[PDB]
């Protein structure tokens, strides 16, 4: 009369499937998801420095349209620019409008510094019904529209050294008329023209006279241009017409800063990974909300779900039913 | 599995088991009775949790990096910026599915193997004194009371104690 000593391992009621080498679907006892697959529809307000642009575009509130004012010196690690944004000052281009976005957004701060250029022979402080600040017209508040004094718009030649150890970002632009009525009548000279120079660059534009679409009372235009300054090099700024001239330079920095189009809401959490859609958990390594990201974050990945196998081979008991 | 005994030899799993991974059933004169394998459960959960904390390693931060939706239609650089994410997206996709399936058979050989290892350690212990009926059952030939069965669950069985019992009631 002896006795039988079984070996076995458990079972489970509810086991889960996953994927391998030789079976796209076989059942163990447990399994973890790999892909995070859903947000809390919200940007969380920590850790990051998020400054929501509500009505305002970046590249508004870096030219300073009025009802970006508000913006003025800001910084962000992330600027969330909203679908309802609009512009309400003069109507302009940039040529290259994505690569000033991008490297102002990368740098993280509108930080501006006023310098003394002195603009002999000419009116400033131009402005237009297109861009009402308070009841009056007009303009961008970081540029400058210089027009004729008396009857004479003479060759401007001005200066600026950089003799700080930071590099200057100088924004400045080009107004085009829409008649020649218009450009001799603001500007004396038929034709025109901008040279912005460094040592090491230059860039000439020359104005285009003609109508362009009604926008907000004008079919005229102005086109912005950069131009990047660094330390011990010089700024010449050389024009017989058309000239929007600079006010000043924005500081530039590098780091963590970037920008974002969203309209999820800024809410109250902590998360290090920010999606369009809202905030996502970084817990797992893999995830399907959007390829666009900000943060320490899951990658990427096409699949909506992925299980790790967390336990073994789950095989119940046959039963006679 | 590799080693042939979850879903192989041993037929099924035990529901039944609620506190342990791996363990034992007996039958004996006093009755019948079951306890989890401390020593061998850990084992497996140890290497489980172990590639768990590997798979779940934070190692992405990104800042600012190149656009992906676009408003307008551009052509040639708009092309390249799609291509490149788009490219880095199936890249990414396929490790993700190939590190499920290798880590995925992996788990299922190695929790076999702690299987194997506990079956083939408690043969061992048993010497001549048991058989092994194909089943994950060994036949024991000998008066095995409840303190015995513990005596081998716990390790202390010795053998000797029992052969001369065992090898006459084996051999006829
Ligand atoms: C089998 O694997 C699953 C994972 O797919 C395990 O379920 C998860 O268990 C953890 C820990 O118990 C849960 O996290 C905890 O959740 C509570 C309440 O939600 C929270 O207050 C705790 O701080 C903690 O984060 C997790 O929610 C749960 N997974 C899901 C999808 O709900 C399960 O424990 C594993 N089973 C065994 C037997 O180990
Ligand atoms: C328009 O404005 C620019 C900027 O001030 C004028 O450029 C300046 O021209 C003078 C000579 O006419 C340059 O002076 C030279 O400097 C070296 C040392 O750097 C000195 O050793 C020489 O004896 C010489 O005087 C000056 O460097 C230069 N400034 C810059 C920033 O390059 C330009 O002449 C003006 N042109 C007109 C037509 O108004
Ligand atoms: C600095 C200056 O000359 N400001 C003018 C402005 C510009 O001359 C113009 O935008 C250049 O393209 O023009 C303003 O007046 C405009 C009229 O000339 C135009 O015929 O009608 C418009 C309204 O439909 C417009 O008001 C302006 O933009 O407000 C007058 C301003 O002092
Ligand atoms: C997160 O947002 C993305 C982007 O809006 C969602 O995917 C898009 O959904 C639209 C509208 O239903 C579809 O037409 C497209 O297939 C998707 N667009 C792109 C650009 O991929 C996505 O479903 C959202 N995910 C979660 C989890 O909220
Ligand atoms: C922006 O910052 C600069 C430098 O600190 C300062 O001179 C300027 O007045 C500031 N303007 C505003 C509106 O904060």
């Amino acid at each position: 009369p002896g006795a039988t000593l079984c070996l076995g391992h458990h079972a489970v009621p509810n086991g889960t499937l996953v994927k391998t080498i030789t079976d796209d679907q076989i059942e163990v006892t447990n399994a973890t998801e790999l892909v995070q697959s859903s947000s809390t529809g919200k940007i969380c307000n920590n850790p990051h420095r998020i400054l929501d642009g509500i009505d305002c575009t970046l590249i508004d509130a870096l030219l300073g349209d009025p009802h970006c004012d508000v913006f003025q010196n800001e910084t962000w690690d992330l600027f969330v620019e909203r679908s309802k944004a609009f512009s309400n000052c003069y109507p302009y281009d940039v040529p290259d409008y994505a690569s000033l976005r991008s490297l102002v957004a990368s740098s993280g701060t509108l930080e501006f510094i006023t310098e003394g250029f002195t603009w002999t022979g000419v009116t400033q402080n131009g402005g237009s019904n297109a861009c009402k600040r308070g009841p009056g017209s007009g303009f961008f508040s970081r540029l400058n529209w210089l027009t004729k004094s008396g009857s004479t718009y003479p060759v401007l030649n001005v200066t600026m050294p950089n003799n700080d150890n930071f590099d200057k970002l100088y924004i400045w632009g080009v107004h085009h008329p829409s008649t020649n009525q218009e450009q001799t009548s603001l500007y004396v000279q038929a034709s025109g023209r901008v040279t912005v120079s460094t040592r090491r660059s230059q860039q000439t534009i020359i104005p285009n006279i003609g109508s362009r679409p009604w926008v907000r009372m004008t079919s005229a235009r102005i086109s912005i241009y950069w131009t990047i300054v660094k330390p011990g090099d010089v700024l010449v700024i050389n024009s017989n017409g058309n000239l929007i001239a600079p006010r000043g330079y924005f500081k530039m920095r590098t780091g963590k800063s970037s920008i974002m189009r969203s309209d999820a809401p800024i809410d109250t959490c902590i998360s290090e990974c920010i999606t369009p859609n809202g905030s996502i958990p970084n817990d797992k390594p893999f995830q399907n909300v959007n390829k666009i990201t900000y943060g320490a974050c899951p990658k990427y990945v096409k699949q909506n779900t992925l299980k790790l196998a967390t336990g073994m081979r789950n095989v119940p008991e046959k039963q006679t039913r | 599995g590799l080693f042939g005994a979850i879903a192989g030899f041993i037929e099924n799993g035990w529901e039944g088991m609620i506190d342990g991974w791996y363990g034992f059933r007996h039958q004996n004169s006093e009755g019948t009775g079951q306890a989890a394998d401390l020593k061998s459960t850990q084992a497996a959960i140890d290497q489980i949790n172990g590639k768990l904390n590997r798979v779940i390693e934070k190692t992405n931060e990104k800042f600012h990096q190149i656009e992906k939706e676009f408003s307008e239609v551009e052509g040639r650089i708009q092309d390249l910026e799609k291509y490149v994410e788009d490219t880095k997206i199936d890249l990414w996709s396929y490790n993700a599915e190939l590190l499920v399936a290798l880590e995925n058979q992996h788990t299922i050989d190695l929790t076999d193997s702690e299987m194997n290892k506990l079956f083939e350690k408690t043969g061992r212990q048993l010497r001549e004194n048991a058989e092994d009926m194909g089943n994950g059952c060994f036949k024991i030939y000998h008066k095995c009371d409840n303190a015995c069965i513990e005596s081998i669950r716990n390790g202390t069985y010795d053998h000797d104690v029992y052969r001369d019992e065992a090898l006459n009631n084996r051999f006829q």
